[PDB]
């Protein structure tokens, strides 16, 4: 159910679809920015975490194949481990990015550091520590399995 | 000399069949003055007096000649020419808007929208007109600046991509803003029934914290802080504060 | 219509009002709470209008300062007017300050507050207390360096309020008349090309000014004089169009006003000799004397050799010694633009400026009431029926022979609310909406046909330009006979060009090319009108300035004592207005004049003010 | 020539004639007020689920995961799913597909976590690669 005012833009969205008037482009020619680059970014972050669960739950369900046959299956393909790692950060980054301007945009909507050089520091930061997290996770455990590798006892 | 080109987007709803278009203009920078709309109005003058845009005020204060130049929402009247001539500057209409000609969008739906949230003064108990001055301090008509110099161009509304989208539904940043004004006026007394009229899912809630409108406002207000201001009202987090009591004396 | 074939759409209402700006909209607020079905017809939407532009501020005597009385506004009025001005609507306009600035605040205007919470208000240009004995007058209220943006928006707020029917982007061509009564107003919609014929049982003429028959001023590229030449292809002559208003500081490179506020705050003018040179040319009011003085001196200094820049052509506007919160707090906005415009710091360096055309007292004669009035020696004052005017476009004359600083945005609410009283009380509920007369509007769309498809070879924008440049030659801040007379010349050959215009753009659908051409065609009028008034007027008062006549030029000489001295004839002196009469068609203007009004509306209320010789 | 036609006035929206009758409409403000707060309770959770593993949390995270990525596919919906664009019909049917989307994501979750080797391991196995 609609306000007025919601009711009155449907029939202007109608008016102006009959008298055939094109429509200003937006998406193709707007500066990418550190404003609507990064909210699209969790959106997307959001959606893929919720994809690849919905994709994997069922998936495996339906499926034949398990998890644990699946893993064994691309240790199989004996892929460089450095290759391994960056698929680990890829897995990892959403899941940093998304959780941390979050936060963030919590704070937008209480109103906080809505400033422009707050919105681009926050930002910064959001994706650095991010990234900075996704990192140590990753290379954390690469560390100490080196060392278990050729240090002794 | 230096001939600067300018990318400029195109539309003839008279001719049938009709697509829009890029049209290249080339203008010499050392005989224009510095702004966009200058080169507006020079190519319209020396070359195609078919280019069809908004503009009045030479100052930035009217909002008419709102428009995207080199990507970003901005007024032709006061954003200066990039004088890299190797770099051709693009113009386009303000964002998802319905273009009636050439950089001329329907402005209309913006307009209504403004309209429904009431933007006059309103009082409980009746006022006679002309008596008297209502009371306010300097600290609560202060509460005003970053909201009254707002001059209704629209460039904010035409950057957020939920207004892009949800138009008929979503207020967008520049009405909001508005209403945010007329909300925390400390003389106004309808601040619950303001609050009201956008308390379902789509007319402030569907800001989605995108802050593009506070990053391209040709004014340097914050439509963004605003919308926030309004979701905690709107969730109880806030109350507007009771007016200061008016003195004895006044 | 003799190519094309128009869509002709035909409206009936109470009244129409042409214009969005101050004036239009108060007179629609009260128009639609008196219950009339009302039409606002604007050519851009209500709050581009150039109202929005005013900075300074509006005057009333509110006292949040300092006592006051209205009677002092009363008189600095009249003093601004150098005498020329009819003192029953200056008595109207200050009467009624303090309420109508009261409403606004009611209606919800955001004005700067005091300590107090009152209206805060700064002192401006040519105004005291005490009828002129005591000191600076503080009673020009504002919303900080915005207040006309502040004004319109609250305005155009409050007329969503009360059901008035807005026709926004429609570009009016000519008002329409049935032996002598104006029924109504012809248009032309921008967006989708079609003719509108409004009906009406009254008009109000609220369209602005004509700042851009000028090459450079501060006004919008909408200030195109088109009220005043609806008027004139209405067989109406208009009043005093020789009194242009040249603002002290219009920024030196682009004409973007700087408010005189910033004056009225503690800013002052400074020459290339570091000179303070005002405190010469007006030892007791100084930088805050009128706009005329003020220009003039300014214009001297540059010709003896003490103007500014590489260029030496242009002054100083001072500032940086006042407090960094005081220019933020109240005068942000040209802190603002002239950052923009000029890069200047304010709190650092001076501003670059020049006088620039900036407002017009002449337009459409009106009476108190603010009734349009047509003007003959053996009848006198009479009203055109229908037809009403306020704002800019009208000769009321509140004004004068030059403008009070902070008096026009006061004008515009005050004469427009007026409008909105004046009809509710004369019109009644018995009259019918007029039948238009067979073919009413039928010559306004074949000028709109002829000009949208013009085939000649002067293009509308290379005419335009030479209109503008032979204006400032010859109709500046100091004029002269042969210069004027020149000026003429060239101005009626100009006026001949228009018959060779060239347009390209043939579309209905917003063409600014036909606009911008009508314009054009309005603008010539109001040049043509405004220049050979100028040439005649053999004297100088207030903003027209003769070096070959540097005198005021009165019934007495006002310099002397009165007792003893014989009165000159109406025809031997210049205390009177200018009516020019123009035929649309051939450009021929005829010359008649008519008397300043002296009297007040009520002698009980406040004396009428006898001339003076006039010395800021 | 002037042979010509009666007009009617403009589409204006008028506040005060749309205002007649006009019930509010329920409140979101909670649902919203809600939403974040669910997501800020979150905050913890992730970090705790990077040290603490098990059954047990792989409980935890589907629940949460599942409530708060229903509202959140719910404003994705909403966004594009426009009736401009799909006509009435076909948005409602996405605006379906939505709770659709949220109970297959917790069916095949209980059952990743229930017959499968649960998420806290499976992010395990892939971390020893
Ligand atoms: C830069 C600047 C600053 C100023 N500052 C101050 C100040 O601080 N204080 C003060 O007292 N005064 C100030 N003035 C003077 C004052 O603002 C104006 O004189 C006054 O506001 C004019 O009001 P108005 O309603 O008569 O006309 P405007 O506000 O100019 O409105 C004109 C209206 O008429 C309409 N119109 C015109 N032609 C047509 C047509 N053909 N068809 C349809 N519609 C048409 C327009 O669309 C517009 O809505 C300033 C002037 C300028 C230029
Ligand atoms: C597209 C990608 C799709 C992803 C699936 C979407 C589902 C997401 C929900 C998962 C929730 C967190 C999972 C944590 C986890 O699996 O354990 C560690 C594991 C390693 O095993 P392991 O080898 O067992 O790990 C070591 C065991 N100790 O996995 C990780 O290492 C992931 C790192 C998680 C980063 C934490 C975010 C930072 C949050 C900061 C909050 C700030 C203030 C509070
Ligand atoms: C750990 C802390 C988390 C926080 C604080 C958080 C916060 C948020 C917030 C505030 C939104 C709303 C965005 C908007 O409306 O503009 C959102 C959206 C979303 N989140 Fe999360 N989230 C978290 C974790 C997750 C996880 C783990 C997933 C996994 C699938 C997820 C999936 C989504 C999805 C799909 C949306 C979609 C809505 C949108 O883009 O607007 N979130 N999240
Ligand atoms: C992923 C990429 C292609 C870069 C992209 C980025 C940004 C957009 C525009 N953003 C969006 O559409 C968007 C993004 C996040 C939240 C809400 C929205 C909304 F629906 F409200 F607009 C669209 C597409
Ligand atoms: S907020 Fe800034 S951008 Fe949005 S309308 Fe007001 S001025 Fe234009
Ligand atoms: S860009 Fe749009 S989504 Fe919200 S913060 Fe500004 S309004
Ligand atoms: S012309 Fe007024 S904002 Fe640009």
């Amino acid at each position: 159910e609609k306000t007025p005012i919601q009711v009155w833009g449907w029939d202007y969205l109608m008016r102006q679809r009959a008298l055939k008037r094109p429509i200003a482009p937006h998406l193709t020619i707007y500066k990418p920015q550190m404003t609507w680059m990064v909210s699209g970014l969790h959106r997307v972050t959001g959606c893929a975490m919720a994809g690849t669960l919905l994709i994997g739950g069922v998936g495996f369900s339906v499926l034949p194949l398990d998890f644990t046959t699946f893993v064994e299956f691309i240790r199989g393909l004996g892929i460089p481990w450095v290759i391994l790692d960056t698929f680990k950060f890829i897995i990892a980054f959403p899941i940093a990015f998304h959780t941390l301007n979050g936060i963030r945009f919590i704070g937008f909507d209480m109103a906080k550091g809505t400033d422009i050089p707050s919105i681009y520091r926050g930002a910064y930061l959001v994706l650095g520590l991010a990234a900075l997290i996704s990192l140590a996770v990753v290379v954390y455990p690469r560390w100490e399995r080196h060392k278990k590798a050729t240090l002794p006892t | 000399k230096r001939i600067k080109t300018f990318e400029i987007y195109r539309f003839n709803p008279e001719e049938p069949g009709a697509k829009p278009k890029l049209q290249k203009f080339d203008v010499d920078l050392d005989k224009c003055g510095t702004m966009v709309l200058d080169a507006l109005i020079k190519i319209k003058n020396e070359v195609d007096p078919t280019l069809t845009f908004r503009r009045s005020c030479r100052e930035g204060i009217c909002g008419s000649c709102a428009m995207n130049i080199a990507g970003e929402n901005t007024l032709a009247c006061i954003c200066n020419i990039d004088q890299n001539t190797s770099k051709t500057t693009k113009i386009y209409p303000l964002p998802h808007m319905f273009v009636i000609k050439d950089l001329v969008p329907d402005m209309n739906l913006f307009y209504a929208q403004y309209a429904s949230i009431q933007p006059w003064l309103q009082k409980k108990t009746k006022i006679n007109l002309g008596e008297k001055q209502q009371y306010q301090s300097i600290k609560e008509q202060e509460k005003l600046d970053g909201l009254y110099e707002c001059i209704l161009c629209a460039c904010c509304s035409a950057s957020c991509p939920s207004y892009w989208w949800n138009a008929d539904k979503y207020l967008g940043p520049a009405v909001l803003m508005q209403a945010y004004r007329w909300i925390i006026d400390s003389r106004d007394d309808s601040a619950a029934e303001r609050l009201a009229r956008m308390q379902d899912g789509f007319s402030a809630f569907k800001c989605h914290t995108i802050m593009n409108c506070t990053k391209t406002c040709p004014k340097h207000l914050n439509p963004a802080r605003a919308i926030g201001e309004i979701k905690m009202l709107l969730t109880k987090m806030k109350t507007k504060p009771a007016p200061l009591p008016t003195p004895a004396n006044f | 219509s003799n190519i094309a074939q128009y869509k002709v759409i035909d409206h009936a209402y109470d009244v129409v009002i042409i214009g969005a700006g101050g004036a239009g909209l108060r007179a629609a607020m009260g128009l639609g709470e008196a219950g009339f079905k009302t039409a606002v017809v604007t050519k851009m939407f209500p709050t581009r209008s150039h109202t929005t532009a005013a900075q300074g501020g509006i005057n009333a005597a509110l006292g949040s300062m300092n006592p006051d009385d209205w009677k002092w506004h009363f008189y600095d009025t009249v003093k601004g007017s150098d005498w020329l001005g009819d003192q029953n609507a200056m008595h109207y306009l200050t009467r009624n300050a303090v309420e109508a600035v009261t409403e606004l605040e009611n209606f919800g205007m955001p004005f700067s507050r005091t300590p107090e919470g009152k209206i805060y208000q700064r002192s401006f240009g040519g105004q005291s207390n005490n009828y002129g004995k005591g000191g600076v007058a503080k009673r020009t209220c504002c919303v900080a360096d915005r207040t006309g943006h502040s004004m319109l928006h609250t305005l155009y707020g409050n007329s969503l309020r009360c059901h008035c029917t807005f026709f926004i982007e429609y570009f009016a061509l000519d008002l329409l008349m049935d032996k002598g009564r104006c029924v109504g107003v012809i248009a032309l919609c921008l967006e989708d090309g079609t003719i509108h014929r409004f009906r009406s049982k009254r008009t109000i003429v609220a369209t602005g000014g004509y700042g851009r028959a000028y090459f450079s001023c501060t006004t919008a590229h909408m200030n195109t004089g088109d009220g005043t030449a609806l008027a004139t292809r209405a067989g109406i002559a208009l009043e005093d169009l020789e009194f242009i208003q040249f603002h002290p500081t219009g920024i030196y490179g682009v004409g973007c006003l700087i408010t005189e506020g910033s004056r009225g705050e503690g800013g002052f003018l400074v020459n290339s000799e570091g000179e303070r040179f005002m405190e010469r040319y007006a030892p007791k009011a100084k930088d805050l004397a009128s706009r005329d003085v003020v220009s003039r001196a300014e214009t001297i200094e540059i010709m003896e050799g003490r103007g500014v820049g590489p260029e030496k052509d242009h002054i100083y506007l001072q500032l940086h010694h006042l407090p960094a919160e005081q220019l933020h707090q109240r005068l942000p906005g040209i802190s603002e633009t002239a950052k923009i415009f000029a890069g200047v710091d304010v709190t650092k360096e001076p501003i670059p400026v020049i006088p620039t055309v900036h407002y017009n007292m002449g337009g459409i004669p009106t009476n108190y009431k603010a009734q349009v009035i047509k003007y003959t020696k053996e009848g006198g004052d009479k009203i055109v029926p229908g037809l009403y005017a306020c704002g800019e476009c009208a000769c009321h004359s509140v004004h004068g022979a030059n403008r009070l600083g902070a008096n026009s945005l006061l004008d515009a609410v005050v004469f427009g609310r007026a409008c909105s009283i004046n009809i509710k009380e004369e019109l009644k509920p018995d009259e019918k909406i007029p039948e238009l007369p067979e073919g009413a509007g039928e010559e306004s769309i074949a000028n709109l046909d002829a000009v949208r498809y013009a085939n000649g070879d002067v293009p509308t924008a290379e005419l335009r330009l030479t209109m503008q440049k032979t204006m400032q030659k010859h109709a500046g801040v100091f004029r002269r006979g042969d210069i004027l007379a020149e000026g003429v010349k060239k101005m009626m050959d100009l006026f001949k060009e228009l018959k060779r215009l060239k347009t390209t753009d043939r579309s209905l659908i917003w063409n600014s090319d036909l606009t911008e051409s009508l314009e054009l065609q309005n603008l010539m009028l109001n040049a043509t009108q405004t220049i050979v008034a100028a040439e005649n007027r053999k004297e100088s008062r207030g903003a027209h300035a003769r070096d070959d006549f540097p005198k005021r030029e009165d019934e007495y000489d006002y310099s002397k004592p009165i007792e003893g001295q014989t009165k000159r004839p109406f025809e031997k002196h210049w205390r009177k207005h200018t009516l020019t009469k123009q035929d649309p068609r051939t450009g021929h203007i005829t010359l008649d004049y008519r008397p300043v009004i002296d009297k007040t509306l009520d002698p009980a209320e406040v004396d009428w003010i006898p001339p003076i010789i006039r010395s800021y | 020539t002037s042979a010509a036609v009666t007009g009617a006035a403009p589409p204006q929206f008028d506040p005060i004639a749309a205002e007649k009758g006009f019930k509010p409409l329920h409140s979101h403000g909670t649902l919203f007020k809600i939403e974040r707060y669910f997501a800020a309770a979150m905050v913890p959770l992730i970090p705790a689920a990077y040290f603490i593993h098990g059954r047990e949390m792989d409980l935890c995270l589907a629940l949460a995961l599942t409530l708060h990525v229903h509202w959140g596919v719910w404003g994705v919906v909403n966004d594009y799913g426009r009736p401009f664009v799909l006509g009435d019909t076909l948005a409602a049917a996405v605006r379906v597909g939505a709770y659709i989307f949220t109970a297959c994501l917790l069916a095949g979750l209980l059952y990743f976590n229930e017959h499968d080797v649960g998420l806290t391991r499976a992010f395990e196995m892939v971390w020893e690669l």
